[PDB]
């Protein structure tokens, strides 16, 4: 029943989303255009990423690989 | 040999959000007990307050709350 009501939401979102003039559409983009890093061909590699926050007190010690060392 | 280690090691950021950070937050943080004891010996302070933005708890805003000491981290 959850999962149908998440479902639900998910539609009543898309069309109303798709539902509205392109200004606003352009100016509702989800996440935010970020350097991630360099393509094989070393340019730049932007992409449209959306950010997540997560906090694990088991590992810590996999600091491998990381963007912007400065938090 | 430029007579500036005190100054050089016990240095710190400026901005507001990370203010107070210091090499030696640096070291806890990156879990180097090496770096530990080479920074301290060399005259690191450890009482130094990291009372930046960044080290303050703030709902939704991202941050790590530890107690702003070095011991504390």
């Amino acid at each position: 029943s959850k999962n149908i009501w998440k479902l639900q939401r998910a539609i009543t979102i898309l069309d109303t989303e798709k539902s509205f003039l392109k200004c606003m559409r352009k100016a509702f983009r989800s996440g935010k255009l970020l350097q991630v890093g360099y393509t094989p061909d070393g340019k730049d590699d932007y992409r449209w990423c959306f950010r997540v926050d997560e906090v694990n007190w088991t590992t810590w010690n996999t600091n491998v690989g990381i963007i912007n060392e400065d938090p | 040999q430029t007579d500036s280690l005190k100054e050089l090691v016990n240095a710190s950021y400026t901005d507001s959000y990370y203010k107070g950070q210091t090499a030696l937050h640096i070291a806890i943080e990156r879990r180097n007990m090496a770096l530990v004891t080479l920074l301290v010996e060399n005259g690191a302070d450890v009482q130094a307050a990291a009372h930046g933005d960044f080290f303050k708890k703030t709902k939704g805003r991202p941050g790590f709350y530890f107690g702003e000491l070095p011991l504390s981290l």
